[PDB]
């Protein structure tokens, strides 16, 4: 999972 | 917005639309290229191809069962671009790379057409 | 193989696919939430959750039009994983985070779970 | 396009  | 977001969603998406395809499940169209026969999602083709945008999008044409490409269409490269469609893998040879770029062409898949063009440029 | 591979392919279908379902094509299920109606396409609910692989294999279940949750589901819960499958962005908040982890692990999602479970492990 |  990522800060997109 | 304040969304995270899951790396490997997509490709994760496409690996299972894939395994459908492969087991049968949910198939809901059959293309037919030169007598040669091939089951999809029109989801994933729509997705995929600017012609199967524009098939399944016309009012007639999105309740048919079965699709037959021009004959001009070669099943081979057909078979190569479906595959592509489901995995992002392009299997370009020098043996198959007209009948893949003429395919992606007619299909309206303009990123196969570009490296297409580029693979054929490096040769000449 | 010695196939070339297109990066951006997945992310791409998944945009196409989420496009399809915000203009209503194609989609031929409705899931009923407490009441609350979600139109999508049945190959991507399968492709994201074990419990819709698991409806939409069934040889009954897999020509329903109309799917009822449990009524312990929240609609909002619901409608934050169902843009999660077409998009891979999830709007996790502190104020649903217990309703997105409950919906996730009844549609058996389990990347979610496991971000949920994290993320609520670090405010304890 | 890459070597995947
Ligand atoms: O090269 C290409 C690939 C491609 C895909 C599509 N598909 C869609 N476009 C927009 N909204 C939904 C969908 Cl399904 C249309 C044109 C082209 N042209
Ligand atoms: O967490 C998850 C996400 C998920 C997706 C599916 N889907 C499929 N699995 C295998 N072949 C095809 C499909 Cl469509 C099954 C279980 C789970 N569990
Ligand atoms: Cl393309
Ligand atoms: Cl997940």
């Amino acid at each position: 999972w990522v800060i997109p | 917005d304040s969304c995270i977001q899951f790396t490997r969603h997509a490709s994760d998406v496409l690996l299972n639309l894939n395994r459908l395809r492969s087991r049968d499940i949910l198939t809901d169209v059959v293309i037919v290229v030169s007598r040669e026969q091939f089951r999809a999602h029109k989801t994933v083709l729509m997705a995929c191809s600017g012609l199967f945008y524009s098939i399944f999008t016309d009012q007639l044409k999105c309740n048919l069962s079965v699709i037959n490409l021009d004959p001009e269409i070669n099943p081979e490269g057909f078979c190569i671009l479906l595959d592509f469609m489901y995995t992002s893998r392009l299997n370009l040879r020098e043996g198959n790379i007209m009948a893949v770029m003429a395919t992606a062409m007619y299909l309206q898949m303009e990123h196969v057409v570009d490296t297409c063009r580029k693979f054929i440029k490096a040769s000449e």
